[PDB]
RNA sequence: AGGACCGAACCGACUAAUGUUGAAAAAUUAGCGGAUGACUUGUGGCUGGGGGUGAAAGGCCAAUCAAACCGGGAGAUAGCU
RNA sequence: GCUCGCCGGAAGACCAAGGGUUCCUGUCCAACGUUAAUCGGGGCAGGGUGAGUCGACCCCUAAGGCGAGGCCGAAAGGCG
RNA sequence: ACACAGGUGGUCAGGUAGAGAAUACCAAGGCGCUUGAGAGAACUCGGGUGAAGGAACUAGGCAAAAUGGUGCCGUAACUUCGGGAGAAGGCACGCUGAUAUGUAGGUGAGGUCCCUCGCGGAUGGAGCUGAAAUCAGUCGAAGAUACCAGCUGGCUGCAACU
RNA sequence: AAUUCCUUGUCGGGUAAGUUCCGACCUGCACGAAUGGCGUAAUGAUGGCCAGGCUGUCUCCACCCGAGACUCAGUGAAAU
RNA sequence: GCUCAACGGAUAAAAGGUACUCCGGGGAUAACAGGCUGAUACCGCCCAAGAGUUCAUAUCGACGGCGGUGUUUGGCACCUCGAUGUCGGCUCAUCACAUCCUGGGGCUGAAGUAGGUCCCAAGGGUAUGGCUGUUCGCCAUUUAAAGUGGUACGCGAGCUGGGUUUAGAACGUCGUGAGACAGUUCGGUCCCUAUCUGCCGUGGGCGCUGGAGAACUGAGGGGGGCUGCUCCUAGUACGAGAGGACCGGAGUGGACGCAUCACUGGUGUUCGGGUUGUCAUGCCAAUGGCACUGCCCGGUAGCUAAAUGCGGAAGAGAUAAGUGCUGAAAGCAUCUAAGCACGAAACUUGCCCCGAGAUGAGUUCUCCCUGACCCUUUAAGGGUCCUGAAGGAACGUUGAAGACGACGACGUUGAUAGGCCGGGUGUGUAAGCGCAGCGAUGCGUUGAGCUAACCGGUACUAAUGAACCGUGAGGCUUAACCU
């Protein structure tokens, strides 16, 4: 099963339109550390909801 | 659940012991046969001197089934083997005068009053 | 299909999944905190928390069953000595899952699973 | 004792399935036959193209064989595309 | 480093064929590894192969080749 | 042509079971085979199980399923008298104790006689190894309990057979 | 008949039913005696038929265990 | 001087095989297929000599004639040989009516059942086996019935390779021979990850003119429409008798589909237990690993069928064949020309589902922000500050929802998931101890121990305070009302 006519750049772009990326809606800030981390995840130092775990 | 090519024992004393079912009566695409369902069988193993011989083709009724019957309350009554009773192609009446083993109450009808009476036990 | 079922294959057979979970539970008991993928950290709770409730009642049969499950005397001894009285007041909840982020080699989610009474 | 038997190494490839722009330009798994003899294998040598070999299939002769490969005649010829 | 699994008449250890540094150390991460890589049989530099007793060399020949002269053949050459 | 599911000659041969270089689990030793994680749709491949029938499916019992080991009784037509034949079919198989505080058997010491006299022989059983068989009891649905491990018979054409 | 177009020649056996199988009839299109004929103990990864057991081959599929297929991260072709 | 006779004569002189085969080419030219016609094939119609006890036409139809389908065997060779893959079988269907059944009707040499012929009607259904590679066909037994044909003699980028059709070999026949036989026999590689149309399902964007959350109207589309047997009517009607009703009701079942796991069972390699070989935990005991889940025995939830509930409609409207009422043209007659009525599983509704992108973009109940500034291009204008609502989106716990998307529930004002308590179910007297037995082993503690997906509860843990998107009263013209 192979193609019979060469597709176009328009069709290629239409197909790739749904292949885009979605960025992060917003970031979270720790109450005491003031950093920026992902939602429900820990920071790069070991802070989560103000407490220290590392 | 009796179908074609199924091997059955014989409950009556007409001279047969092993029979092979070839058709199931009742309609089109009829494949399963329970108790009280008329089927057609051929004779594969028969006694030397009996009312029938080997190779005869005739109707029969099912009195015992390994699959078993199902009462309305859910009580299922099964057996350890599949046995049938021979009949006549025209009159559909039993040939032998005895019925070996027990039978089920889901068999009694105006056509089979001569089987339950001869059976020593009815369930 | 998968309806009302439980358990996760994790692209492994039973003989591998049981051994991996046993090793992970032993490491978690030994270190009080480990880092692993989120599904593994979630499925390890169902193996470790019953194992802690078993140690909550000290006896010979319980220790024998724990040894059958873990194959580590140095782990079962600690489980029956320290974790037992430590979690004797908690009605479950012997683990705490904190998301770590992702990974470089496969970009899989990562998380730290530890004991609630660690620090 | 046996061109004896069952069955491993070893040799071979009868059936099925996978694969067939394959792990592989003929293989993999489950089975299979011979397995002390007309057996198999290592090393070395010999038999060559109208010729060699062939328990004989038009089979093999360096993945190519109803006449091997390289160079030359040669820019063979082509009423054919 | 602590656990799990596998081969174990091998998926272990020596070799002859064959390959020709691929063996060890330091160092590197441009190209290679069907991904990354601090790693590697990948790049660079350095080091490493010690025999009267092992093998090759050497004595002797089998199949077989060459072949003084010799026989034969239009040349070449063939046989011995 | 590849860091390729292929091919390549010689030597060493451990233990428990076991007839064994078959097979299972392991020691010395060597590896997880250079992309992983996640959920667990259709569908493809390698498999497991299955209510009743049991080849009715299909060109065709293709494939799949099934017996499958030791000891013993016993085994037809036919025949070139060798065979068929492992014919077909059937029974025992675990463990404990006793027979026998480990038997039959095998190996075989110290100590005894002489002796050409030593790496010697008759006597002797110490010690070690060690089946198979019978009786009684016992546990499980199943004791050749796992891997490994013939399906069988009858008729017939062809080729004698390897 | 490994050979027979007419042919599924006719009868019998097996099957409830048998253009396949076996035993007979001979009307041999177009068997035939060392380009050999008849039969034949044993043997065939040989051709055909029947039977016992055996089973998802099926009646009619159902569930489960793993590898792919599905999503994410990296590398990244092809026939046309 | 040449039957150079192939006679304008290629040489004084010349036969065959290739399925071991090869090259250049041709759809200029072959077979399957497609195309044109329809000699043939099938079907329909016309006169009526007759058969039919008389009587042509209840039912057949000569000697003859006229037409339709393009379904067979065929004619031409127009497309394809710089490839359109072929018979049969399996799965999958769809359309047609010259209909096999069901439905309705006319005639009958139709007393009744059972029949024969013809018209309308395609809504539904339309068999399992032995033989053969076979379609076809023979036979066995059912069925209400086991339809006719088209779809490249439907369907190999869906499957199969039994035959036909390559290379091997053999038989019979022909050929002196290489070889040949739609004569036979044994065996003999069927590749493709879907680019576009199509189809089955699931989504993102935007629009529907302010935005958001919900419930619907239903234009339109899709699914189904099959029927046997017994009894009552009634052994009545009919018939001298065997025989045996139309219409109308009741019941139980076969094939098909939808839904479900309460029950009957399968699976249940995540539960329990038995047991063989081996290794390990210093050793006994007790366990773990491996040998298909090592081999097995049962089995929770879930998924399932073989299991159990349900459906095929009743009824209405307009109708075909058909039966009629009144009634003239034609003083009668006449179903028709005016008018009226009955009439089939055919049609539209009625039963179920999808469904306003139905751009003709629909309807209804609700909720939401009623702040100011300046600039040229004076407008459906551009920009600034403040504001960020209803609601949605994102992350997380997740689901009897699901390929990814999507949908549903929850998120500290909470039972969403995990864990825990109790219970339930399943497996089956756990380990340890003591007693009896030399011992294997049994007994009491003990229906004990364990218990996945189940139930009723429990914040013990994880679902965070936030942040983001989405705005700030909504264009022009006209009709009615209130100012
Ligand atoms: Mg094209
Ligand atoms: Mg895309
Ligand atoms: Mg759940
Ligand atoms: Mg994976
Ligand atoms: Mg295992
Ligand atoms: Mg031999
Ligand atoms: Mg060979
Ligand atoms: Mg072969
Ligand atoms: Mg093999
Ligand atoms: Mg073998
Ligand atoms: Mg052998
Ligand atoms: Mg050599
Ligand atoms: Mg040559
Ligand atoms: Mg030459
Ligand atoms: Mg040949
Ligand atoms: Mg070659
Ligand atoms: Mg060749
Ligand atoms: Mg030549
Ligand atoms: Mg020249
Ligand atoms: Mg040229
Ligand atoms: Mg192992
Ligand atoms: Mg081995
Ligand atoms: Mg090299
Ligand atoms: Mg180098
Ligand atoms: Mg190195
Ligand atoms: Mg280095
Ligand atoms: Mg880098
Ligand atoms: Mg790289
Ligand atoms: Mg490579
Ligand atoms: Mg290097
Ligand atoms: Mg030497
Ligand atoms: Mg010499
Ligand atoms: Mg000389
Ligand atoms: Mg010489
Ligand atoms: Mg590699
Ligand atoms: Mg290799
Ligand atoms: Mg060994
Ligand atoms: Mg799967
Ligand atoms: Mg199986
Ligand atoms: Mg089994
Ligand atoms: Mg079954
Ligand atoms: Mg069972
Ligand atoms: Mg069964
Ligand atoms: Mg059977
Ligand atoms: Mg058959
Ligand atoms: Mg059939
Ligand atoms: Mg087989
Ligand atoms: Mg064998
Ligand atoms: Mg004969
Ligand atoms: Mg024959
Ligand atoms: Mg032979
Ligand atoms: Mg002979
Ligand atoms: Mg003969
Ligand atoms: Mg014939
Ligand atoms: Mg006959
Ligand atoms: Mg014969
Ligand atoms: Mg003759
Ligand atoms: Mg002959
Ligand atoms: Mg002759
Ligand atoms: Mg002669
Ligand atoms: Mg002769
Ligand atoms: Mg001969
Ligand atoms: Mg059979
Ligand atoms: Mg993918
Ligand atoms: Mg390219
Ligand atoms: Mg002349
Ligand atoms: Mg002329
Ligand atoms: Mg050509
Ligand atoms: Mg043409
Ligand atoms: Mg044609
Ligand atoms: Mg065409
Ligand atoms: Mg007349
Ligand atoms: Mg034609
Ligand atoms: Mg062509
Ligand atoms: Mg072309
Ligand atoms: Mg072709
Ligand atoms: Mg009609
Ligand atoms: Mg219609
Ligand atoms: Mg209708
Ligand atoms: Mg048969
Ligand atoms: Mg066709
Ligand atoms: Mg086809
Ligand atoms: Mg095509
Ligand atoms: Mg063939
Ligand atoms: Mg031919
Ligand atoms: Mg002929
Ligand atoms: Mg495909
Ligand atoms: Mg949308
Ligand atoms: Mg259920
Ligand atoms: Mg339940
Ligand atoms: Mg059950
Ligand atoms: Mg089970
Ligand atoms: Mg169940
Ligand atoms: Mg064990
Ligand atoms: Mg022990
Ligand atoms: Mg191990
Ligand atoms: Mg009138
Ligand atoms: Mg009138
Ligand atoms: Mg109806
Ligand atoms: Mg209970
Ligand atoms: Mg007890
Ligand atoms: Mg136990
Ligand atoms: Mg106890
Ligand atoms: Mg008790
Ligand atoms: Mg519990």
């Amino acid at each position: 099963a192979v193609q019979q006519n060469k597709p176009t750049r328009s069709k290629r772009g239409m197909r790739r339109s749904h292949d885009a990326l979605t960025a992060v809606t917003s970031l979270s800030v720790d109450k005491t550390s003031g950093e920026k981390h992902l939602r429900h995840h820990i920071t790069a130092d070991g802070y989560y909801r103000g407490r220290k775990v590392i | 659940m009796i179908q074609e090519q199924t091997m059955l024992n014989v409950a009556d004393n007409s001279g047969a012991r092993r029979v092979m079912c070839i058709k199931v009566l009742g309609g089109s695409h009829r494949r399963y046969a329970g108790v009280g369902d008329i089927i057609k069988i051929t004779i594969k193993e028969a006694i030397p001197r009996g009312k029938v011989k080997k190779g005869d083709v005739l109707k029969a009724v099912v009195v015992r089934t390994k699959k078993g019957v199902r009462r309305p309350d859910g009580s299922v009554i099964r057996f350890d083997g599949n046995a049938c009773v021979l009949l006549n192609n025209n009159s559909e009446q039993p040939i032998g005068t005895r019925i070996f083993g027990p039978v089920t109450r889901e068999l009694r009808s105006e056509k089979f009053m001569k089987i339950i009476s001869l059976a020593p036990e009815v369930l | 299909m998968r309806h009302r079922k439980s358990g996760r294959q994790l692209n492994r057979n039973s003989s591998h999944r049981q051994a991996m979970f046993r090793n992970m539970a032993g490491s978690l008991v030994r270190h009080e905190i480990i880092k692993t993928t989120l599904p593994k950290a979630k499925e390890l709770r169902r193996v470790v928390e019953p194992l802690i409730t078993l140690a909550k009642t000290d006896s010979v049969a319980n220790r024998r069953l724990a040894f059958a499950r873990t194959r580590d005397n140095e782990i079962v001894a600690k489980l029956f000595n320290e974790l037992g009285p430590r979690f004797a007041s908690r009605a479950g909840g012997y683990t705490r899952i904190l998301k770590c982020g992702f990974r470089a080699g496969d970009n899989a989610p990562m998380a730290y699973i530890e004991l609630v009474d660690r620090s």
